[PDB]
């Protein structure tokens, strides 16, 4: 088993989650920071007040996703399937 | 045939001459009074050797001394002929059973 | 000529009826399948799910559909001369056992083949097929036992990327005191469901088989 | 296939003892052309071949469980 | 056609009956009920409190009355014949089995027999019924298997919402490091008693599994 | 109605004997009781601490009173004139498993029953009494579901509802960190047994189960 | 019906080897037409339907261990 | 090796018991030279050889069993 087909394999494996989480998590911080700017210029605050819109964000952003979030998982699992004769070398 | 069969085809063979033998001697002995009778036998040897390739053939005995009504039945060489063959008949029977014996055995 | 009688002949095949379907089917052909699937059934994330006695009884079915063709090979040139008696049972063991011995030195792995040689203290080998099965059924089992482990890995990838992008959503939104385990388990069902595990995988390690 | 070679073992195993069977039915009935040297000795093939095919029943079904009960 | 003897005849009655455990019950009846129990009790969030025995009964019960219509059939087609011995064993253990391939078939997926078939390097066999029994199996079991997984990703899914919501809830009240799992496994239960999810659940399976 | 031979009475008797972990005890008895002290530990929130190796223990005493009317009528009618040898032995279980079913009618829900009748295709015909034996066991167990969930909910809420408070207050104090589990565990034993809710347990069941 | 033709079968093995029983019964006090060859096959085959018996039960028992004492 | 012990011991029973037999069946045709007291000799000595073998064979095989079906 050569060693760097281990390591190549996890670079792209991790950039499947950097393709998946990051339509969520950025649209996270865009709506955290736009809470922030409501924590200034009469910045009266609770503790957050920052847990209400974030979960109506990220309904919104799966919606959104939906399909191509599917896509890349299915695609993903499908070619580590295909390449299983030809991964043991 | 079979892998079975094929050890004791032989030793079958060799017990059914066995029997026929035995009743063709035992023939020509109730036979040993009516005149014009011919002792008949079989070629043990020959006839195996014929068989184990794939009815029997008789062959007149010789007469020993003359007699004047015909018959041609010995009694004293037939006598031992007798003996000998029920001899090798039990020979023969206990060697097929010894061999199923040990076959039997072996599946224990 | 030389041969065997009937009674040694079938005591010889009685005793080797004992060693043929625990041994010679355990450590030749389906050790690594049913490794991948305890590798499988530990990465979905639930104890048995799968019951082990389907999974053993689909194991053996793919097994006897893998080993079809070295199946056929044998019986036509072993039992076939030797139904009719054509030809001995000393001579008969080694033709049968021929094919099963190009198969087993074809799945193998060149270093653990050499290092076994070199361990049994056996060098003078002109070429790969004059080997001994005594030194070619370690370094097949071995490689075997790589190959399941390589093979593994690669099933465990795509639950551990699930596990980890739904355990990262989940707590960037302050849940980080709750465990995604549960909630990971219905996404991954689904993406198996969805994508079909079972016939792919299937697929594809019969032809790993095939090379 | 297994399945075939199996079936064809056991019809041949019922096949022998069948013939015994009406060997020494003929015989009994009284019907010429039998010595009692040749109906035995096929009872007793009979019987030596039905002992191999349990015991290899025997060893099969050994194996099977032995085989099913691993993890 | 002849018919066995006596002593053979029951020697494979005696034999079938070691394969009966796995070969009527693990890879032709209920692999879909456990397997769906099973991952219903994981989803209730406490595995071992509906004991595993009682689960069990619970599923032979279930195939047994979903057996019905196979069962009658190849109890009639098999013992009437049988009974009073005017039909050979041999055959009627053949014609006592189709109408169970016959009920595999409508359950088993028709895109995986094909697959299994070109596995097997078997020839092109026109129609559906030809299908021998060594192909048929493996590729139902799979089926059930993959029937399986989805209606647990679709039991999963309610609760998964329940806990989701309880959870969001909690959080948002003003206290965070609240466990919720042992909050949210009350109000399931209550819910699930609520909607009587035991007797509607089997009767969906029993619909789903008989058609 | 004649009697059987010695060998078969006894053949029967002890295979009887076999199913009686299973066809008596998980399924009759003390199905709900298990289910009650399983929960009742998750509810307690010390998962795991009370052993169940005596928690099963306890559950075999307490069923066996709550079934001493039951087993002591099935001695009086049963025992006494099998020692008489008055009664057939085919007879005596027939005559002992009916008074039985009659308690198992007082045990099951309402509308469960329906469901396996059709599900059986026996027909609604007349007679609560005249229900077979196939219908009576899996709507027994199904019942016995409900109501165990329908009394564990009851347990339930008290327990969260103090959870639920002592977190409240640590809002109210600034304790903002902040550990609810920890603290709130001691204060969860000390009302539990100063109230002694076991000897309320245990008779809640009793008047609960007959009914 | 399982339960019936598991009664229907015991029942029938029992009355057998009564009616086995019976026999031998009537011929150990020298009752005219028994015959002791017929009352030896009788209680042969008595002893062999109840090995046949034991045999599957004990069979079948087997089997139910083994689906019920598994994992779910 | 294992494999070659075996194997000589096998072959060497078979040629014992080929040997016996072919002995036997010389006596049973009648050719001259066999006196009955060496073909029995000899049959007994082959069936001596044979139940060493058998022994064997289930010593091996159950030592076997037992060191395979350890819990490891």
């Amino acid at each position: 088993m050569t060693p760097e087909s281990v390591m190549m394999m996890g670079t792209e494996a991790m950039k499947v989650a950097l393709a998946l989480a990051a339509p969520l998590l950025l649209v996270a911080l865009i709506t955290g920071l736009i809470i922030s700017i409501l924590q200034a210029a009469t910045q009266i605050n609770e503790m957050t007040l920052s847990f209400i819109p974030k979960i109506v964000a990220v309904f919104i952003a799966i919606i959104v996703a939906g399909p191509w979030m599917l896509n890349l998982l299915l695609d993903y699992v499908r070619t580590l399937f295909s390449n299983l004769p030809y991964i043991i070398g | 045939l079979d892998r079975l069969d094929a050890a004791l085809r032989f030793q079958q063979e060799a017990l059914n001459l066995r029997a026929q033998r035995q009743e063709i001697l035992a023939a020509n002995i109730a036979n040993a009074d009516t005149p014009g009778y011919q002792a008949r036998d079989i070629d043990f040897a020959s006839e195996l050797k014929k068989v184990m390739v794939r009815a029997v053939d008789l062959l007149y005995r010789v007469p020993d001394q003359p007699s004047l009504d015909g018959n041609t039945v010995d009694m004293d060489r037939e006598r031992t002929q007798f003996a000998d063959n029920s001899l090798k008949y039990q020979m023969g029977l206990t060697v097929l059973g010894s061999q199923l014996k040990g076959m039997m055995n072996v599946l224990q | 000529g030389q041969s065997w009688s009937l009674s040694v002949q079938t005591l010889v095949f009685i005793t080797s009826l004992t060693f043929l379907p625990a041994i010679l089917l355990m450590m030749t052909s389906f050790t690594r399948i049913i490794i991948v699937f305890g590798l499988l059934r530990n990465a979905l994330g639930t104890p048995s799910a799968p019951p082990n006695q389907v999974l053993l009884g689909l194991a053996l079915f793919l097994t006897f559909f893998i080993m079809s063709p070295v199946i056929d090979k044998i019986y036509v040139d072993a039992y076939q001369p030797f139904s009719e008696q054509k030809i001995s049972m000393q001579e008969a063991l080694d033709k049968g056992a021929q094919p099963l011995r190009a198969f087993m030195l074809r799945q193998t792995r060149e270093a653990d083949l050499a290092l076994f040689a070199r361990l049994a203290n056996s060098g003078p080998l002109q070429g790969p097929e004059a080997v001994p099965m005594r030194i070619l059924l370690p370094a097949y089992v071995t490689s075997e036992l790589k190959t399941a482990f390589q093979i593994g890995f690669t099933i465990f990838i795509p639950f551990l990327i699930i596990d980890l992008v739904i355990a990262s959503v989940l707590m960037a939104l302050g849940m980080m005191m709750v465990p995604p385990a549960t909630i990971a388990l219905p996404f991954k069902l689904m993406l198996f469901v969805l994508v079909d595990g079972w016939q792919l995988l299937m697929g594809s390690l019969a032809q790993s088989f095939y090379s | 296939s297994f399945a075939g070679q199996l079936h064809a073992a056991l019809d041949r195993i019922s096949d022998r003892q069948a013939a015994a069977r009406v060997q020494a039915e003929k015989f009994t009935l009284g019907e010429p052309g039998i010595a009692l040297n040749d109906v035995m000795a096929d009872m007793q093939k009979a019987s030596v071949s039905m002992q191999m095919g349990i015991q290899v029943r025997n060893k099969l079904v050994a194996a099977y469980q032995e085989v099913m009960s691993m993890q």
